[PDB]
């Protein structure tokens, strides 16, 4: 129906509270996945940019 | 609710929802089982009478 391309830099060892319904002080206070979330989490290496 | 976080304290309580739902169900099962036979008892009263 739509897309949505969410687009942040984070530290590379904070992967793990994007997943869905986690939580921790990312899925607290700065970005929340709803718990039936649909679609694939892209990440990759860019400290050199 | 109080000691598991929300992305997997739905998985256990989803135990309990299969699990006493089931038990709901025997119930009611035993029930139409006893029910039918009352009837028949009743019905056999209804000609007594």
């Amino acid at each position: 129906t739509n897309v949505y391309a969410d687009s942040f830099v984070i530290r590379g060892d904070e992967v793990r509270q994007i997943a869905p319904g986690q939580t921790g002080k990312i899925a607290d206070y700065n970005y929340k996945l709803p718990d039936d979330f649909t679609g694939c989490v892209i990440a990759w290496n860019s400290n050199n940019l | 609710l109080s000691r598991l976080d929300k992305v997997e304290a739905e998985v256990q309580i989803d135990r309990l929802i299969t699990g006493r739902l089931q038990s709901l169900q025997t119930y009611v099962t035993q029930q139409l089982i006893r029910a039918a036979e009352i009837r028949a008892s009743a019905n056999l009263a209804a000609t007594k009478m």
